[PDB]
């Protein structure tokens, strides 16, 4: 079971794109599984993916 | 912006999705920047709804 209202809330995120559904709707559907692809990157290229 | 969410976008103050008109931002960190840390701009935090 994932918090994800509250994973949301932490105001670090400072480039928060959520191109697959609105951030607060995380909470109510169901993940059949997921990708947790996590690295670090250039301050200019944060948008190019 | 009417399209977002967040402690700026709904917990303070909202744009209406019918929204029209002009938004204006410019830098003010001259006068704002206050050396008692101008802590007298506050903003509720976390409202239960929207």
């Amino acid at each position: 079971v994932a918090d994800y209202s509250v994973l949301y809330n932490s105001a670090s995120f400072s480039t928060f794109k959520c191109y697959g559904v609105s951030p607060t709707k995380l909470n109510d559907l169901c993940f059949t599984n997921v990708y947790a692809d996590s690295f670090v990157i250039r301050g200019d290229e944060v948008r190019q993916i | 912006a009417p399209g977002q969410t967040g402690k700026i976008a709904d917990y303070n103050y909202k744009l209406p999705d019918d929204f029209t008109g002009c938004v204006i931002a410019w830098n003010s960190n001259n006068l704002d920047s206050k050396v008692g840390g101008n802590y007298n701009y506050l903003y509720r935090l976390f409202r239960k709804s929207n």
